[PDB]
């Protein structure tokens, strides 16, 4: 698992892999490890998977009532002490590893929240188990105020570096863009290899498989 | 919870909420029971039917355990209660002692849950009064009568609900020591109480009598009606 | 029926209840303090119901912590109630902060108590009126009562008894504020003998406490040899 | 009318009236007082009487104004007891959610939660709806001035020129008198307005001691009360 | 209209004045206190002869040497006596002796006026007890006899009758007792009293008795042995 | 405060319940419901008192309520109180098949039901339940069953009763168009509306105003099915032309 | 906290309290919602006694969920109540199916409330009649839950003052043929019936759900619909 | 009407009228007396006579070694109070592990007192108490009042003809500083009989005298120990 953010000119970008594996052996090559909390705010994920995704929910539907009540938009900052603070409660026994970010009426910001709670402001954080091959990008080629395309560019060249390096991150590339006003997010950005055409034919011929008995119940 | 005082000291020291219990179960349904020599008889009086109902669930005779079999009169919703809880304990002698219960022991404690109701707070004391009817480790005939004020009595025979002194008077006449010797006659005793409260002629009854070899077994309408036309 | 429970507001939006409990003090003797430069004088006159009592007995006079005493006032039974209230946040404040509490403080905290039990019928609000003072470098002289309804009030001067509205016109001119401690404990007992009712009431006991520079922020009952002193000026001018 | 536990307690009337709410409506004119205030553009002022009928009174810690937030003051009229209540429970309210939340709480959230817990009183009997109306200002990052009144019935309502206490229906047609010119005198003046208003009603023209006036401003976000030297500044103007 | 506790001008407690208001209404018994030991007879009170008396008694053994008597309404009693039973086995619980009569009134005693309707208990008596206890036993001191008043109050009687015959027959107690009295003069003395207040013919079926000696633990007498003291009568 | 408390559990010197005396009084006032018991299988049927127009019905019932698989009610009340019985008795008949996996019967169902009723009637110091109402069901072995829970808890088993508005003549009028063994599950569909034609003021019913659910075993399975408006109109004109013959 | 009822049963056997709640909503501000074919248009009447009221605050007509909203007709304080307590049962939904919670399955919930408060002593009941409408399964839902909590389907039903008299319009003029935009024209008219005044579009709060979910209507988007 | 039946009604006068019935029990009772001089401080209960079969009373308890309490009124709320005072003497040789002086327990009883009279369906403590204690500072006599008041007097008599015997308080009050064992008694005695009626007398079965002091510990005394303390008379 790898996921990585960076705060460009009028809004932050984040990123995550599609991979999602149990032990050495691949699971879901569909997994979406970013998600939803608000409109104007979405958080990245990595470590334990259902951790992160009811803690994500736990939390989204917090700023729901947030929201709701006060009729404006929920701030970063705001989710931000929700996680440390839930965190905190568990002493480290959740291993999740969040990445929160978005475009509130202050401005981009993008923090990385780390198990125990400890929490830190960056203008670019990585998390997950490639999260040292793609900060390595991130050291080279950050400017700051970069533009839009220029943003797109970095993160998907930090992804792809810790998914041709780190073993647990492929299969797809996956990148969101919230700005003050419009919101992109494309699922399926980059697909960095596809599954070889098959050569030969394993379809077996109907009545191939011995049956001893069966059963049929018509429905509406 | 709720915690308020329901039942009360009066003048003279009366108590209103146990006193008001009574009324209940003197306005309910005539149960009769003599206990005999080798069988004791036990009946209820059903209000009506005319076909509609189903007999089983209007049935106020229950059965604790084996043993002990226990019938109620007046207002049936608190014995639903009572039963639920008394063959809870039925086990716990068994449990405990790995001997079925006496009808003391029974007793003692459906004795003891009407004391708490009459005195701990925010409960409302039961309107019910049972006759117990059971048999011993030797096969000894008893009853014991308990009371809505958390006391309990004996009787070879006696009667609660409507009619309930008219009834004991024609016990204590009639009551001698061939009618417990004699199946017949200790059954015909019974019946012959019950018949004096209906002015209405048929059964409106269901009898049950509860022996040793092969306990209790319901006495079907016309194994009672059998022994309409002997006494008639 | 609007007076018996502890919730109701009448037709006029009055709680009749503080009322109620509010008489209990205009029912007590007169304890009485005043605000001086250098500290604040606390006093009580201590009705004698028999002279089988030790001397000393019924003590109105709280020692609530180092800097702060209390003058109780109205029912001795929920005076001692607030007592030990009081030292509870005495005892918790220097153990969170580590300071002596303020008085401004404590004056919040016990005004949250007493109108806790206003708030609810299940409790008896308490009547009792109680005054409380305090000396140091940053607020120096602070003296501060607590209402039977839990209002706080500062004041220069305090009049509590069977005579209120009366003693407080002698309270009216003293010019306190250019005198300093040891000064006010004659100004104190001359008001106290000239409220007593020799009718109703005969005998009282002069009980005088004070914090000062002298005392160094301490809270201690006068020595004898200035309490002397009283009948030695303030009787002779009642003639 | 009044049937069986109507009026004692809190149930519904035969007109669903809640009495208990009705009688709350004049336990605030116990007080005697009047309080009001008017938010300008820029700036938000409040201007209330400050009765001192005891000399033995020390004027500094006998005050309407309480610190509530760095950015929100306070003024109450009512049941001093009722008043100080609210107070703790506003601090209560605000610093759970610069703590949970994490950050200034606007005037909107903060008389929010403060109707919620006065909800509570109308629905059980157990406890009196308090008689004490929160009057507060607050300037916010878009809306500007705030001004939001919590009453005994758990209105949140937002008012613009503001009224309370004994006069609270007659200072209206004062109040009401405004809707012509622009925006109900909104000037950086405001504060002079404000005192017309219990000067006009009441016709006495305080003096400086008697008046008390918190100030909000965008070159000022925090709560201040002005010296009586200030006061006289805008008393001299009339 | 009142609360559990409530005083009246005289404060008694009213609850409890109506409490002993149903003693009055209960069987009679007589204690008698001698140098021998205690005899304790108690009138059953029979309503109708169908009625199994072996079944009801009003005198339980709770120690060895403790017995027990009571009068008024039943129902409270058969709680306490399970509860004193407990206290016995306490003292057996520490100081492994024979709980002391002194102490198990005493014990027994605190039980009473335990209520409230507020915030008391999640369950507990929202009336105090309307039972009158007599308890007697020997001990190192020798025999004793108490009684319990239902405001809690215990105390050291030589002969005491509570009951519906309670008056007039503590007058009759005082001219018929002595200190050279035996238990058999005791016995026999307390039965011709209580033949007096019955309105119905004393045998030895509807009385009970109990005696509690210093060399023989507490036993009772059955309808045999009954019956030679009504024969001497 | 005891001021304040309306002792709702202190008996009444006749040794009655004055909240349980007027809780009868409600379901009095309230729709009027029948059930019968047959050979074939069980039937239900309820008067509409809402007559609107523009009242719509999302979930294909209105009072009907389905408990379960093997079984469902019929409430005559206020609906309020009888909302929180179908989601007890539906917490209760799924506990059974917790602790059983088999299908309920209705007599243990009823039982751990008007047991609860009950306890509001002793303790708690609380209003009892509104609504007496009635159990359609089939079990593996005294088959299909019908029960009347009155408001106290006092449950009994009825072949043909009536709760409801006009339940006493209703009643009445079963005990003689009743017979023993001979109901089919078509015939008894036939007689139910015989007595509704009596109660309700109108001569004729639109099928609106009235629901019937039919309950019956099909292939080794229960099947519960509400009869549809088409299927009513269609029985109710079966029934107008028993009534020009009979005439 | 008092544990015995403080709503109890009379001899006539109707309960006394929630009699006595209809007279709440019947004094409270009227709301008029309409089911159409597309959706549901809510348009209920705010009303402020002087210009001094800010309106830009309280809204009689708040978003519940994306998908469902609230409109009521009662005493605003025991509103409040219910919205804390319709959005946090939304979000038991939220959090346990992932899904979109059905306007049958919250009203519901909501009716279980309502009654918690009329048995259970210390509390009294509601005096609110709300009127939730929600847009799921491509089916618009209007529903009216009573302060006795008996939840009724209807589909252009009448509150606040004069209630009778609403339906009588309504039930005059009324298309199942109406799409979303026809049936805000008919949801003024109702309240256009006796306003006792003169309505402006801040003495009015329209809001619709539909495909598009729930939402509010501006002021300036009003005015175009007050032309007629 | 309703005044009287709750205890936190406030009465139009401003004091607590369940007080005033809480007062009255203790008023209405048995006859006690207590005194203090420098190094001693003598006690004289009157145990009522109820019957001349049956014991009195029993009006003193043993609650440490330097400190004793006569009781009056009510024996339940008594107890109580006692059970209070017996583990908190304890609770001073565990927490502090000394004697506990007397002018702290009058303080922690205080506390205890005030609680029921300021909720709802808790009555008052009915119960008089005569406090006898010494510590460092010399013997003290401290009063219990039903009440949550705390007093402190050199003498005081709590029971029925109170007023006569405060009279002879008023008297010899200069000559109680010094006494010896046999004055100290000697004028707590006639104190007591001037409550008693003109047809009765102060005997040695009716009285029950505790003494505490310097080097004597409380100890009560029987009908027999209190032989050579009556010759005075």
């Amino acid at each position: 698992t790898t996921i990585a953010g960076v705060v460009y000119k009028d809004g932050i970008v984040l990123g995550a892999d599609t991979r999602a594996t149990e032990g050495m052996v691949v699971a879901d090559k569909n997994c979406s490890k970013i998600h939803f909390i608000s409109p104007n705010i979405y958080c990245c994920g990595a470590g334990t998977a259902a951790d992160t995704d009811m803690t994500t929910q736990l939390i989204s539907s917090n700023l729901e009532l947030h929201s709701l009540s006060t009729g404006r938009l929920p701030r970063v900052v705001t989710a931000n002490r929700m996680l440390k603070q839930m965190l905190f409660r568990y002493q480290g026994y959740i291993g999740a590893a969040l990445v929160l970010g978005g475009v509130d009426v202050t401005g981009p910001h993008l923090y990385s929240i780390y198990p125990h709670g400890s929490t830190d402001k960056l203008p670019y954080v990585t998390m997950g188990s490639g999260s040292l091959a793609a900060m390595a990008v991130f050291e080279d080629k950050f400017r700051p105020d970069m533009e839009e395309e220029e943003a797109k560019n970095l993160v998907s060249e930090a992804i792809a570096a810790g998914i041709f390096n780190d073993l647990g991150s492929g299969s797809n590339i996956d990148l969101c863009v919230i700005s003050k006003n419009k919101l992109d997010f494309l699922r399926p950005y980059t697909v960095p290899n596809k599954k070889g055409t098959r050569l030969g034919r394993y379809r077996c011929e109907k009545g191939t498989t011995a049956v001893l008995t069966e059963k049929i119940t018509p429905l509406e | 919870s709720y915690d308020r005082a329901i039942t009360v000291f009066s003048p003279d020291g009366h108590l209103f909420q146990v006193e008001y219990a009574q009324e209940a179960v003197k306005k309910g349904s005539t149960a009769v029971g003599v206990r005999g020599r080798d069988i004791v008889v036990l009946g209820v009086e059903k209000k009506s039917v005319a076909k509609l109902q189903d007999e089983r669930t209007v049935r106020k005779i229950c059965a604790l355990d084996d043993n002990v079999c226990m019938a109620f009169a007046g207002l049936t919703a608190d014995a639903r209660i009572v039963i639920n809880r008394a063959r809870v304990e039925c086990q716990s002698h068994r449990l405990t002692v790995e001997d079925p219960v006496t009808v003391e022991y029974i007793t003692r404690y459906i004795a003891s849950l009407k004391q708490r109701y009459t005195q701990s707070n925010g409960r409302r004391p039961f309107g019910i009064s049972a006759l117990i009817v059971g048999f011993d480790f030797d096969g000894t005939p008893r009853l014991y009568q308990t009371d809505p004020s958390g006391t309990y009595h004996a009787w070879k025979a006696n009667a609660i609900g409507r009619g309930a002194k008219s009834v004991r008077e024609f016990l204590e006449k009639n009551y001698t020591d061939e009618a417990i010797e004699t199946d017949d006659l200790t059954i015909k005793l019974v019946i012959k109480a019950l018949l004096e409260v209906v002015q209405s002629g048929g059964k409106n009854i269901e009898l049950a009598v509860m022996r040793r070899d092969q306990s209790l077994k319901i006495l079907n309408p016309e194994e009672i009606e059998k022994y309409v036309a002997e006494i008639e | 029926g609007y007076d018996l429970s502890a919730s109701t507001f009448s037709p006029d939006g009055r709680v009749f209840q503080v009322e109620y409990a509010m008489k209990a003090v205009e029912n007590s003797s007169t304890a009485i303090g005043i605000r001086c430069k250098d500290g604040v004088v606390f006093g009580v006159e201590k009705l004698v119901l028999s002279k089988l009592y030790e001397e000393g007995s019924n003590k109105r006079l709280f020692n609530v912590d180092r800097h702060v005493g209390m003058a109780v006032a109205g029912l001795l039974a929920d005076a001692r109630s607030l007592a030990d209230i009081a030292r509870e946040e005495a005892s918790n404040f220097r153990s969170n902060f580590g300071y002596n509490i303020p008085l401004k403080h404590l004056a919040d905290r016990v005004a949250m108590y007493v109108h806790a039990y206003t708030l609810y019928s299940a409790v008896r609000p308490f009547g009792c009126s109680f005054m409380l003072g305090s000396y140091s470098v940053n607020d120096g002289a602070q003296l501060y009562m607590i209402d039977p309804s839990g209002v706080s009030y500062g004041y220069w001067g305090c009049a509590i008894g069977k005579a209120r509205q009366a003693a407080k016109t002698e309270i009216e001119k003293l010019q306190m504020k250019e005198m300093t401690c040891r000064d006010i404990v004659k100004e104190v007992a001359k008001i106290i003998y000239i409220v007593h009712d020799e009718v109703k009431d005969k005998a009282f006991e002069l009980e005088l406490s004070w914090v000062g520079e002298l005392t160094n922020g301490r809270h201690e009952i006068v020595p004898k040899d200035i309490r002397e002193e009283a009948e030695k000026y303030a009787k002779e001018s009642l003639k | 009318s009044s049937a069986g536990f109507d009026r004692h307690i809190t149930i519904f009337s035969p007109e669903g009236r809640l009495y208990q709410v009705e009688y709350a409506f004049k336990a605030i004119n116990q007080g005697g007082l009047t309080s009001v205030a008017v938010r300008g553009k820029d700036c938000a002022v409040i201007v209330t009487q400050k009765k001192v009928p005891d000399k033995l009174l020390d004027s500094s810690t006998v005050t309407h104004l309480f610190k509530i937030t760095e950015n929100i003051g306070c003024v109450m009229t009512g049941m001093t007891a009722d008043s100080r209540s609210q107070v703790q429970r506003a601090r209560y309210e605000a610093a759970n959610w610069k703590y949970k939340y994490g950050y200034e709480i606007p005037v909107d959230m903060l008389c929010k939660r403060i109707a919620d817990i006065s909800q509570v009183y109308t629905q059980n009997a157990e406890m009196r709806p308090l008689g004490c109306c929160m009057i507060l200002i607050g300037i916010d990052e878009e809306q500007g001035p705030q001004v939001y009144k919590c009453d005994p019935a758990g209105y949140y309502c937002g008012f613009k020129a503001t009224a309370a206490g004994v006069k609270q229906t007659e200072s209206t047609s004062f109040l009401e008198k405004k809707v012509k010119k622009k925006f109900d005198w909104t000037f950086e003046q405001t504060v002079e307005t404000a005192i017309t208003c219990l000067s006009t009603v009441l016709s006495i023209d305080f003096k400086p001691s008697e008046i008390e006036v918190g100030v909000v401003t965008v070159e000022n976000p925090k709560f201040r009360i002005l010296t009586e030297a200030e006061i006289d500044a805008h008393l001299v103007a009339l | 209209d009142r609360g559990v506790n409530t005083f009246s001008p005289e404060g008694r407690l009213f609850q409890v004045e109506y409490a002993i208001e149903a003693i009055k209404l209960g069987s009679t018994a007589i204690g008698i206190q001698t140098s021998e030991g205690v005899c304790l007879a108690v009138e059953k009170r029979i309503t109708s002869p169908l009625m199994e008396p072996s079944s009801i008694e009003k005198i339980v053994e709770i120690d060895a040497h403790i017995g027990c008597a009571m009068s008024g309404l039943i129902a409270d009693a058969k709680t306490l006596i399970d509860k004193a039973r407990v206290e016995t086995q306490n003292h057996w619980f520490t100081y492994n002796e024979t709980m002391t009569v002194e102490s198990v009134t005493q014990a027994v005693s605190n039980l009473a006026l335990q209520f409230g309707e507020e915030d008391a208990d999640p369950g507990a008596m929202s009336r105090p007890f309307g039972v009158a206890l007599l308890f007697g036993g020997v001990d190192e001191k020798g025999p004793q006899l108490f009684h319990m008043d239902p405001s809690g109050t215990f105390v050291q009687c030589d002969a005491r009758a509570i009951g519906s015959a309670s008056e007039g027959a503590q007058s009759s107690l005082q001219e018929v007792y002595h200190k050279s009295m035996t238990l058999k003069e005791a016995i026999k003395s307390s039965l011709i009293i209580l033949k007096q207040v019955m309105e119905e013919k004393l045998n030895a079926t509807n009385i009970e008795l109990a005696t509690v000696q210093p060399g023989q633990n507490f036993h009772m007498f059955t309808k045999e042995e009954l019956e030679e003291v009504i024969k001497d009568i | 405060s005891r001021r304040y408390d309306s002792r709702t559990t202190i008996f009444s010197p006749e040794g009655r319940l004055y909240q349980v005396e007027y809780a009868m009084e409600a379901i009095g006032h309230a729709g009027t419901c029948l059930g019968i018991l047959a050979n074939d299988g069980v039937l239900l049927a309820a008067e509409r008192r809402n007559i609107h127009k523009l009242l719509d019905e999302v979930f294909f019932s209105e009072k009907i309520y389905k408990l379960n698989e093997d079984m469902a009610c019929s409430v005559a009340g206020i609906t309020s109180d009888a909302n929180v019985l179908t989601n007890e008795l539906r917490l209760i008949a799924q506990r059974y098949l917790l602790q059983y996996q088999e299908p309920i019967p209705c007599e243990q169902l009823v039982t751990a039901l008007c047991d609860i009723k009950q306890a509001y009637t002793q303790f708690g110091g609380k209003r009892p339940f509104g609504v007496s109402l009635l159990y359609i069901g089939w079990d593996k072995h005294y088959g299909f069953q019908l029960y009347q829970s009155d408001p106290s808890g006092n449950y009994g088993g009825w072949k043909a009763t009536c709760i409801g508005n006009n339940s006493a003549a209703a009643v009445s009028m079963l005990k003689q168009d009743y017979k023993e063994g001979e109901m089919t599950l078509k015939s008894a569909l036939a007689l139910a509306i015989k007595v509704l034609n009596k109660t309700m003021d109108v001569s004729k019913l639109s099928a609106e105003k009235v629901e019937i659910a039919t309950l019956t075993r099909e292939n080794g399975k229960t099947v519960i099915r509400v009869l549809k408006q088409k299927e009513v109109e269609q029985l109710i004109k079966k029934h107008e032309e028993e009534e020009a013959k009979a005439e | 906290g008092y544990s015995f009822s403080l709503t109890t049963f009379s001899p006539s056997g109707k309960l006394v309290q929630i009699e006595y709640a209809l007279a709440a909503v019947a004094g409270g501000a009227p709301s008029v919602g309409i089911k159409a074919a597309n959706g549901v248009v809510l348009a209920t009447e705010k009303k402020q006694k002087s210009i001094l009221y800010d309106e830009r605050s309280v809204h009689k007509v708040e978003p519940i969920t994306k998908h469902i909203g609230l409109v009521y007709s009662g005493m605003g304080p025991d509103y409040r109540v219910l919205v804390h307590r319709a959005r946090k049962l939304a979000q038991q939904y939220y959090l346990v199916y992932q899904e979109p919670i059905p306007t049958a399955q919250l009203v519901q919930r909501v009716a279980s409330v309502m009654q918690e408060y009329t048995q259970s002593g210390g509390v009294r009941p509601f005096g609110v009649s709300l009127l939730i409408c929600g847009w799921n399964e491509g089916r618009p839902y209007l529903f009216q839950s009573d302060p006795s909590g008996a939840y009724f389907a209807w589909k252009a039903t009448a509150m606040g003052k004069n209630y009778v008299n609403g339906k009588t319009f309504l039930e005059k003029r009324y298309n199942e043929d109406l799409e979303l935009e026809d049936a805000i024209h008919t949801a003024i008219l109702t309240l256009k019936e006796s306003f006792e005044g003169q309505m402006t579009e801040d003495n009015i709060e329209v809001g619709i759900c539909n495909e598009a979910g729930f939402r509010r209507l501006t002021p300036t988007e009003v005015k175009d619909y007050l032309a007629a | 009407n309703q005044y009287d039946n709750d205890v936190t009604v406030w009465s139009p006068q401003g004091r607590i009228h369940q007080i005033e019935y809480a007062m009255e029990a203790v008023k209405q009772g048995s006859a006690t007396v207590g005194l203090k001089s420098k190094t001693h401080a003598v006690l004289v209960a009157l145990k009522r006579a109820q019957s001349e079969l049956a014991a009195h009373q029993k009006k003193i308890l043993h609650v440490d070694n330097h400190i004793g309490i006569s009781i009056a009124g009510l024996t339940a709320d008594a107890r109580l109070l006692c059970n209070f005072m017996r583990q908190e003497c304890l609770d001073s040789r565990f927490v502090f592990d000394r004697p506990l002086p007397v002018s702290r327990l009058v303080s922690l009883i205080g506390s205890k007192t005030q609680i029921p009279t300021q909720r709802y369906g808790r009555r008052p403590y009915g119960v008089g108490l005569l406090i006898a204690g010494y510590d460092d500072m010399g013997p003290h006599i401290f009063q219990t009042c039903p009440s949550a008041n705390y007093f402190d007097c050199r003498a005081m008599s709590i029971g029925a003809r109170s007023q006569s015997a405060r009279t002879y308080l008023e008297r010899h009050m200069s000559e109680f500083m010094e006494c010896n064992l046999n004055e100290l008694v000697k004028h707590g005695l006639r104190a007591l009989r001037e409550t008693l009626p003109a047809e009765q007398d102060l005997t040695t079965k009716n009285v029950s005298i505790g003494i505490v002091g310097k080097d004597l510990e409380f100890t009560i005394y029987d009908d027999d120990d209190v032989s050579p303390f009556l010759e005075g008379l």
